[PDB]
């Protein structure tokens, strides 16, 4: 009935969204993980004395 | 300081120990699961359970509850007379049917004394009783007749007399649960209710379950499902059974069958206003098997109730060769005995001494 | 010549069988754990060393002989309570879902070890006073058939009987039944059942010889490997 | 009538156009001039045991120290990861649960399930127990996640298509989210708590704002149904983890799926997905008995835990990222790192 006049209400609302270059989020996820790559004790092995779990 | 450490010690040794002597309780019980379709008769069978075994069986609200279905009873016949292809009609009562309109939609109702009198007379008609006859096309409540013939005696604030709650019907919104004891052992038997759905993503998580339950309404091969012009209400049934032993879960698990709903099938097949045969062609030429036990009867009831039974059985005995069984089962919800009288297959005896501990051979 | 190699070979095929036993969790299975620990490393190897006498303490054959003893009164045992447990199991299931095993071996105990402790002997004979003075083994005072009812009756009185039920709701039921029974029973009985008709035949009266007798009770010890690939 | 159909074929096809005019290149070309890490090899410092049924959720504490796990019987434990110790040991009115959840400050924690239901407990209190607050039972159908924005607001996923934020206090729904079309499996916040994620059974997710209450997104590059979701922690991206073994990893920005993980010798499902503190590692749980260890810039396999017997069904890392958790079927919980 008039379930379709909100949903393409809807959808012409989703539309009108501004978008960026993929290249732009790639560098920007590249440069993030590249940045805090320093504290994560996954990646590199803690130290036995410095390894509360261990 | 160490206080903390014997601290967290003596909590960790009372939590243990609450959990083992949970451990035991906990794994010396037996759990079962039901099924089926709408209008089947799932929590009734729970109902009686409640009133059986355990001592268990607010008045008040049952007092409404059954009013309410009189209500809702009343208003469907008459207001599918007009609607129905067929010219039937019932004089003076049009002025009845006046208010029935204007009482059909309603946010609440007083229930008048007046109103009682007018459905009685109504309910007498020999045009109303007509419309009653040919309940296939329109669809309308099972527990109708024997509301609406006891009238007066509920008439007369009053109290639900025995048997009122297991007839009277209320949907079941959330999941509806059980315990009780029969004999030094402890069961679990839940309703997963939940309205309709065709997903069914929960099903994961039953996959413990010593047995599944399944109910089918055996007197409804003539109407469709609560959304029209489907198909009919067998055929949607056995749709779902397929579903339901074929999945991949559900591998291990045993179904026992009740083919509820007995008495209305028998009085339907006396009459002759609708034959199986014309929604099942291949009956017609169905004949009795060698084997059969029929209870005490007519041979044209008795062969009725084999040709539903072989067609759910036979949907079984192909995919299944295996860690895969089926029980079938006749029996009748709103009787006591009968129920009683299945005993639960004497607890389903015959599976306990097999099932267990013999598949090792 | 060639029989050098033949007991050789026989020592190390049963070492075979002591690292099967030693390869091997429910309530019923804390049972089996008895039946895999109880002697094929120890006093099954001697016999190779011995049928050459070995005669380095006459204090040490006491021992040599009641660990053999107390093993195989050990096995029994526990083969009858396995067959009492599936019984109990099968028969009754409204109720079925350390203790007994200790007081199984302590049955084992009193038996066996105790004579040997004692240093009770047979009749003392011109032959069997020259041979204890000095590996013989015969006994007196009808310890032989006492024993043999203690570890050899109590299968006839329960393994028998246990499986009669059993096998009677088998039919009832409704092949394969009859196809695994027989192998856990019939291992079990032509094993152990010619020793029961050489024990009684040697006290009574001799008609039996000790190199046929030794050759009986040799067979049958394969018991201990051949129980560990049948069960599980 | 007929006629509005039309208009959405349209506007459908002008969104895909511009989908389509918005790539300009791949992320594998861009990223494929680092070094990959590695092989990837950690044992299981703690196990932590004494359930009796399957767990079906986990949440870790704030302080990165205290994990709250619920079962299929009915009893959420608190565990002292450290030295192994139990704290409390709360039963519950209905034996299942789907859901758990821990407060931010450590003071309540949530449990649903399938009683349509989702409660509150009170952790610390006088007389030293554990007693019921609040109980909230305003949805229809079952229920699939619970967390927590503060010590007054929880919000839920039913399984009627619906989401709503509730307030402690006054127990009745705030808002409403609407327009999916199927179950609602999953949900994350995000870092900044000001808009939330959901996985729902139309291989759709949306972009949901918790202040306005509006859909602003839709991502529906999937093939099948979903059942895990987690933000990056920069808070512009997720990935998502769906029925079939692909995985797939969006950006809000782009509004393109970035990469497919995927393996041609697996064909099993997806449960839940997590990342590690610098979004280098993207873990995934599986329905084939262990787990697997992706890279989120390299779409390869670097490291598998095959610790279990049986499924895996919940996973997290702490806040810390010093340990990585998992959970199963067969009752027991490990800790590795
Ligand atoms: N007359 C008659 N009705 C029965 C019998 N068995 C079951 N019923 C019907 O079953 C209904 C019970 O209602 P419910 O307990 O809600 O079961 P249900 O109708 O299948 O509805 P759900 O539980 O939601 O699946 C009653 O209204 C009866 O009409 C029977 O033996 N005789
Ligand atoms: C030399 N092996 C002996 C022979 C006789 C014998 C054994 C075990 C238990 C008994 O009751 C016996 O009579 C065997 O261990």
């Amino acid at each position: 009935i008039a379930q379709a006049r909100k949903l393409v209400e809807q959808l012409k609302m989703e539309a009108n969204i501004d978008r960026i270059k993929v290249s732009k989020a790639a560098a920007d996820l590249m440069a993030y993980c590249e940045a805090h790559a320093k504290e994560d004790p996954l990646l590199t092995p803690v130290p036995a004395s410095e390894n509360p779990f261990r | 300081q160490r206080n903390e450490e014997k601290a967290q010690r003596e909590a960790n040794k009372k939590i243990e120990k609450q959990l083992q002597k949970d451990k035991q309780v906990y794994r010396a019980t037996h759990r079962l699961l039901l099924l089926g379709a709408g209008e089947s008769g799932k929590s009734t069978i729970v109902k009686q359970m409640r009133i059986l075994h355990v001592n268990g069986f607010e008045k008040a609200t049952k007092v409404q509850d059954i009013k309410n279905n009189l209500k809702e009873a009343i208003e469907t016949i008459v207001a599918a007379m007009s609607n129905l292809v067929p010219p039937v009609e019932l004089p003076e009562n049009q002025f009845r049917v006046d208010y029935i309109l204007s009482v059909m939609n309603v946010p609440d109702f007083d229930f008048p004394p007046e109103f009682y009198e007018h459905a009685k007379a109504l309910w007498e008609d020999e045009g109303v009783r007509a419309c009653y006859e040919r309940s296939n096309e329109y669809q309308l409540i099972d527990c109708a007749q024997y509301f609406l013939d006891k009238i007066d005696v509920i008439k007369q604030d009053y109290v639900p007399s025995d048997q009122d709650l297991l007839r009277c019907r209320v949907l079941t919104s959330g999941i509806f649960e059980t315990k009780f004891q029969v004999d030094k052992v402890n069961f679990h038997m839940f309703d997963v209710g939940g309205q309709r759905d065709e997903r069914r993503k929960w099903i994961q998580c039953f996959n413990d379950v010593t047995a599944i339950i399944f109910v089918v309404a055996s007197s409804s091969y003539n109407m469709v499902i609560r959304e029209d012009n489907q198909t009919n209400r067998l055929q949607e049934a056995l749709n779902l059974f397929k579903s339901i032993w074929n999945n991949r879960w559900l591998r291990t698990i045993s179904v026992i069958l009740f083919l509820n709903k007995q008495d209305l099938l028998a009085e339907k097949v006396l009459a002759g206003k609708s034959k199986i045969e014309d929604y099942f062609p291949e009956f017609a030429r169905y004949t009795t098997p060698e084997d059969a036990t029929p209870e005490p009867e007519d041979p044209r009831v008795t062969r009725a109730k084999y040709f539903i039974r072989d067609e759910f059985l036979r949907i079984s005995t192909a995919s299944g060769d295996g860690r895969h069984y089926c029980y079938p089962h006749f029996t009748c919800a709103v009787d006591t005995e009968n129920i009683r009288r299945v005993f639960n297959d004497c607890r389903d005896i015959i599976q306990r001494m097999h099932l267990r501990q013999y598949e090792l051979l | 010549v060639w029989v050098v190699g033949m007991g050789i070979v026989m020592s190390l095929i049963v070492l075979a069988i002591v690292f099967g036993n030693v390869l091997v969790q429910t309530v019923t299975n804390y049972f089996i754990t008895s039946l895999a620990c109880a002697m094929g490393l120890a006093v099954v190897p001697f016999g190779a060393a011995h049928i050459l006498t070995w005669t380095f303490g006459n204090f040490w054959c006491e021992f040599w002989t009641s660990i053999d003893v107390l093993c195989v009164t050990a096995s029994i045992e526990t083969l009858c309570v396995i067959a009492v447990d599936r019984y109990f199991a099968i028969t009754s299931p409204f109720k079925y879902q350390r203790v007994i095993i200790l007081m199984v071996w302590i049955v084992s105990g009193l038996t066996s070890f105790l004579p040997i402790q004692m240093h009770w002997y047979r009749a003392t004979h011109q032959e069997a006073i020259n041979c204890y003075a000095e590996c013989d083994f015969f006994t007196n005072q009808a310890y032989a058939i006492a024993s043999s009812i203690v570890s050899f009756y109590v299968p006839l009185v329960i393994m028998v009987f246990v499986y009669s039920r059993v096998f009677q709701e088998a039919k009832r039921q409704l092949h394969k039944a009859l196809k695994t029974l027989g192998i856990i029973m019939g291992t079990f009985t032509l094993c152990w059942l010619p020793f029961f008709i050489v024990n009684i035949v040697h006290v009574i009266q001799n008609l039996i010889r000790k190199e046929v007798y030794i050759l009986l009770n040799w067979i049958g010890y394969v018991n201990s490997g051949f129980n560990p690939l049948i069960y599980c | 009538l007929d006629q509005l159909r039309q208009e959405a074929e349209q506007l459908k096809n002008q969104i895909r156009d511009a989908r389509k005019a918005c790539a300009d290149a791949t992320l594998s070309q861009i990223t494929n001039n680092i070094d990959p890490v590695g092989r990837i090899q950690m044992r299981t410092r703690r196990t932590l045991r004494g359930h009796l049924a399957k767990i079906y959720a986990m949440h870790w504490g704030t302080d990165s120290r205290l994990l709250v796990s619920a079962s299929q019987d009915g009893k959420l434990i608190i565990w002292d990861s450290y030295t192994t110790n139990k704290v409390h040991a709360i039963p519950l009115r209905s034996s299942w649960v789907m859901t758990c959840a821990y407060a931010p400050s450590g003071n309540y924690v949530a449990c649903g399930g399938l009683d349509n239901i989702c409660s509150i407990y009170n952790l610390k209190t006088r007389e030293g127990n554990v007693r019921v607050s609040r109980e909230l039972a305003g949805h229809t159908g079952y229920l699939s996640c619970c967390r927590f924005l503060d010590d007054n607001q929880i919000v839920t996923s039913s399984g009627d298509t619906t989401c709503a934020l509730w307030d402690i206090e006054t127990g009745q729904q705030t808002t409403t989210f609407t327009g999916h079309t199927g179950d609602v499996m999953s949900l994350s916040l995000a870092p900044d708590t000001r808009l939330f994620v959901s996985g729902a059974c139309d291989a759709s997710a949306k972009l949901w704002d918790v202040r306005e209450g509006m859909c602003r997104q839709t991502f529906t590059g999937h093939e099948s149904d979903i059942n895990a979701i987690c933000f990056f922690p920069n808070g512009n991206a997720f990935a998502t983890g769906s029925d079939d073994a692909t995985c797939r990893l969006f950006d809000l920005r782009a509004d393109q799926e970035l990469m497919t993980y995927s393996h041609d010798n697996i064909i099993c499902g997806i449960t839940s997905v997590s990342f590690s503190k610098s979004g280098r590692l993207l873990l995934a749980g599986y329905d084939d008995f262990n787990c697997n260890v992706w890279d989120a810039l390299k779409a390869d396999r670097a490291g598998v835990l095959a610790g279990h017997d049986n499924r895996v069904s919940c996973l997290g890392v702490t806040d810390d990222g010093m340990a990585v958790a998992t959970g199963s079927w067969d009752s027991f919980l490990k800790i590795w790192n």
